[PDB]
C-alpha cells in the first residue's frame, strides 16, 4: 500500500504528500531493498522539511541499512549541516559504526566538512573511534592534506 | 633565431616585432597574434 | 644450451639494444626561466 | 583532482608511514604540451 509511496514521496520530496501520507497512516519506518527508510532518503538528498516531518511523525532517527549506514551517516557524509543538526538534536547516535565501523565524524572528515565535524563534536563524537582499518578522523585528516581539520 | 635558441630568446624577439606594430604602426596595426614554436621553415624553439 | 640461453633470452636482447628511444630534449619545454641551451637527446637508435 | 592524485600510495615505508603521490611531485592542470607560446597583442590567448 502506503509504505512505498512513502520511500518515493521521501526521496522525491514531496512535502504534503508526505505530509498526507502520513496522515493515511503510512509507515515513518518503512524500507527498500537495501534498508534506506524515507528518514534515509531525506538525508542522503538534503530534504530538511520531511526530515523534520518524519521525526515528528516518529521516525526511526537511528535506522541502519542493511550496511549499517544511518542517516546520520548521509547527512554528515554529504554537508547537510542542518540535517546532521536536526538528525542530532533528536537523538541520532553521534558515534554509530557501520558494518564497516565508519563514524559520522569518519565520513565528515573524509570530505572536509569542517562545520559537520564540529557539530557532531559537540553532540559527543569519539574522535578516537576507529574503522576496520584502524583509522581514526585524524588519520583521514592528514592523508587528505587537509591542514583545518587536522 | 640560430640553432639552438631557446624559448625565451625568441620570444623577446617577438615582443620586439610585437612591440613595433603597436607603437610604429599604431594607426594601421590592430592586433598582432604572435606564435612561439612553429615556423614557415619547420617547428623548434628557435622559430616563429 | 651451453651458455644457458633460449631463444627467448634471444628476443628479449634484441628488442632491448635493438630499439629506438624518445629521450626528451636538453633545455626542453617547458624550460626554467634564463635557459640558454636547447638541444635533442639522442639515446638509442636502431641498430644498422 | 589535484589532490586525488595527491595522495596516491606509492609505498608504506619499514616504519609504516606512507610515501604519498604528493610527496615526489607538484601536481597542476597543464597543458598536453608546452612547445608553443600564443600571444595576442602581447597577452596569452588561445584560439581556434
Amino acid at each position: 500500500d502506503l509504505g512505498k509511496k512513502l520511500l518515493e514521496a521521501a526521496r522525491a520530496g514531496r512535502d504534503d504528500e508526505v505530509r498526507i501520507l502520513m496522515a493515511n497512516g503510512a509507515d515513518v519506518n518503512a524500507a527498500d531493498v537495501v534498508g534506506w527508510t524515507p528518514l534515509h532518503l531525506a538525508a542522503y538528498w538534503g530534504h530538511l522539511e520531511i526530515v523534520e516531518v518524519l521525526l515528528k511523525n516518529g521516525a526511526d532517527v537511528n535506522a541502519y541499512d542493511t550496511l549499517g549506514s544511518t542517516p546520520l551517516h548521509l547527512a554528515a557524509h554529504f554537508g547537510h549541516l542542518e540535517i546532521v543538526e536536526v538528525l542530532l538534536k533528536n537523538g541520532a547516535d553521534v558515534n554509530a559504526k557501520d558494518d564497516n565501523g565508519i563514524t559520522p565524524l569518519h565520513l565528515a572528515a573524509n570530505r572536509g566538512h569542517l562545520e559537520i565535524v564540529e557539530v557532531l563534536l559537540k553532540y559527543g563524537a569519539d574522535v578516537n573511534a576507529q574503522d576496520k582499518f584502524g583509522k581514526t578522523a585524524f588519520d583521514i585528516s592528514i592523508n587528505n592534506g587537509n591542514e583545518d581539520l587536522a | 633565431l640560430p640553432a639552438g635558441a631557446t624559448q625565451e630568446r625568441t620570444q623577446k624577439v617577438l615582443n620586439e616585432v610585437t612591440h613595433y606594430y603597436l607603437t610604429k604602426e599604431k594607426n594601421n596595426v590592430e592586433s598582432v597574434f604572435a606564435w612561439n614554436g612553429f615556423g614557415f621553415a619547420g617547428r623548434g624553439q628557435n622559430t616563429g | 644450451n651451453k651458455f644457458q640461453l633460449t631463444p627467448v633470452d634471444v628476443i628479449t636482447a634484441i628488442k632491448a639494444q635493438n630499439a629506438q628511444v624518445a629521450a626528451g630534449q636538453l633545455g626542453g619545454t617547458p624550460p626554467v626561466k634564463g635557459q640558454q641551451l636547447n638541444a635533442s637527446i639522442i639515446a638509442q637508435t636502431r641498430l644498422t | 583532482s589535484t589532490e586525488e592524485f595527491g595522495k596516491i600510495l606509492l609505498k608504506v615505508n619499514q616504519d609504516g608511514s606512507r610515501v604519498l603521490l604528493r610527496d615526489v611531485a607538484k601536481i597542476e592542470l597543464g597543458g598536453e604540451n608546452y612547445d608553443i607560446i600564443a600571444e595576442f597583442n602581447g597577452q596569452p590567448a588561445s584560439g581556434l
